[PDB]
Protein backbone atom coordinates (compact mmCIF):
# COMPACT_ATOMS: atom_id res chain seq x y z
CA UNK A 1 0.00 0.00 0.00
CA UNK A 2 1.00 3.66 -0.67
CA UNK A 3 -0.30 7.29 -0.56
CA UNK A 4 -1.24 8.41 -4.12
CA UNK A 5 -1.96 12.02 -5.23
CA UNK A 6 -5.68 11.13 -5.01
CA UNK A 7 -5.18 9.96 -1.36
CA UNK A 8 -4.26 13.51 -0.12
CA UNK A 9 -7.40 15.12 -1.62
CA UNK A 10 -7.71 18.95 -1.21
CA UNK A 11 -4.46 19.17 0.77
CA UNK A 12 -3.19 19.94 -2.78
CA UNK A 13 -4.77 23.18 -4.05
CA UNK A 14 -5.14 24.27 -7.71
CA UNK A 15 -3.88 27.79 -8.60
CA UNK A 16 -5.27 30.55 -10.88
CA UNK A 17 -3.69 32.99 -13.41
CA UNK A 18 -5.26 35.82 -15.46
CA UNK A 19 -2.20 35.95 -17.83
CA UNK A 20 -4.28 34.59 -20.79
CA UNK A 21 -7.42 36.65 -19.78
CA UNK A 22 -7.15 39.71 -22.01
CA UNK A 23 -8.60 40.64 -25.43
CA UNK A 24 -7.79 43.80 -27.41
CA UNK A 25 -11.03 45.39 -28.71
CA UNK A 26 -11.38 46.49 -32.38
CA UNK A 27 -13.47 49.53 -33.45
CA UNK A 28 -15.56 49.74 -36.65
CA UNK A 29 -13.73 50.39 -39.93
CA UNK A 30 -16.31 52.76 -41.42
CA UNK A 31 -16.23 55.23 -38.46
CA UNK A 32 -12.45 55.71 -39.09
CA UNK A 33 -12.49 55.46 -42.92
CA UNK A 34 -15.25 58.05 -43.59
CA UNK A 35 -16.69 61.33 -42.23
CA UNK A 36 -18.82 60.98 -39.07
CA UNK A 37 -21.79 63.37 -39.55
CA UNK A 38 -23.25 64.50 -36.21
CA UNK A 39 -27.07 64.14 -36.65
CA UNK A 40 -29.62 65.99 -34.44
CA UNK A 41 -32.77 64.15 -35.77
CA UNK A 42 -33.72 60.87 -37.55
CA UNK A 43 -33.62 62.04 -41.22
CA UNK A 44 -31.23 64.42 -43.03
CA UNK A 45 -31.86 65.23 -46.71
CA UNK A 46 -28.88 65.81 -49.02
CA UNK A 47 -29.60 67.12 -52.57
CA UNK A 48 -27.29 65.89 -55.40
CA UNK A 49 -26.92 66.80 -59.09
CA UNK A 50 -28.67 64.06 -61.15
CA UNK A 51 -28.74 65.04 -64.89
CA UNK B 1 -83.02 70.97 16.71
CA UNK B 2 -85.05 70.68 19.98
CA UNK B 3 -88.63 72.09 20.38
CA UNK B 4 -89.71 74.31 23.28
CA UNK B 5 -93.43 74.77 24.11
CA UNK B 6 -95.75 76.96 26.19
CA UNK B 7 -95.92 75.41 29.64
CA UNK B 8 -99.25 76.46 31.20
CA UNK B 9 -99.73 76.15 34.99
CA UNK B 10 -101.35 73.08 36.55
CA UNK B 11 -100.52 70.22 38.93
CA UNK B 12 -102.99 67.90 37.14
CA UNK B 13 -103.54 68.71 33.40
CA UNK B 14 -101.60 67.19 30.42
CA UNK B 15 -100.33 70.70 30.00
CA UNK B 16 -98.32 72.24 32.83
CA UNK B 17 -95.95 69.31 32.03
CA UNK B 18 -92.73 70.64 30.43
CA UNK B 19 -92.16 68.39 27.36
CA UNK B 20 -88.86 66.54 26.73
CA UNK B 21 -87.03 67.10 23.41
CA UNK B 22 -83.76 65.78 21.84
CA UNK B 23 -80.81 67.29 19.95
CA UNK B 24 -79.00 65.10 17.37
CA UNK B 25 -75.82 65.02 15.31
CA UNK B 26 -74.72 63.15 12.17
CA UNK B 27 -71.37 62.17 10.60
CA UNK B 28 -69.94 63.34 7.22
CA UNK B 29 -66.75 61.77 5.74
CA UNK B 30 -63.84 62.81 3.57
CA UNK B 31 -62.62 59.56 1.86
CA UNK B 32 -59.50 59.93 -0.33
CA UNK B 33 -59.71 58.22 -3.76
CA UNK B 34 -56.98 57.96 -6.40
CA UNK B 35 -57.01 59.38 -9.95
CA UNK B 36 -54.12 58.55 -12.31
CA UNK B 37 -52.75 58.06 -15.86
CA UNK B 38 -49.64 56.51 -17.47
CA UNK B 39 -48.35 58.06 -20.74
CA UNK B 40 -45.64 55.95 -22.56
CA UNK B 41 -43.32 57.25 -25.38
CA UNK B 42 -40.06 56.08 -27.17
CA UNK B 43 -36.71 57.55 -26.00
CA UNK B 44 -35.70 58.29 -29.63
CA UNK B 45 -38.92 60.34 -30.12
CA UNK B 46 -38.04 62.42 -27.01
CA UNK B 47 -34.52 62.92 -28.43
CA UNK B 48 -35.63 63.82 -32.00
CA UNK B 49 -38.56 66.12 -31.00
CA UNK B 50 -37.91 69.93 -31.12
CA UNK B 51 -39.79 70.56 -27.81
CA UNK B 52 -39.70 69.13 -24.27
Amino acid sequence: ADISRAEVATLIEEGYSHSLLAAAKQGSTVLSAFQNVNMGTKTTHLPVLAT
Amino acid sequence: LPEADWVGESATDPEGVIKTSKVTWANRTLVAEEVAVIIPVPEAVIDDATVE
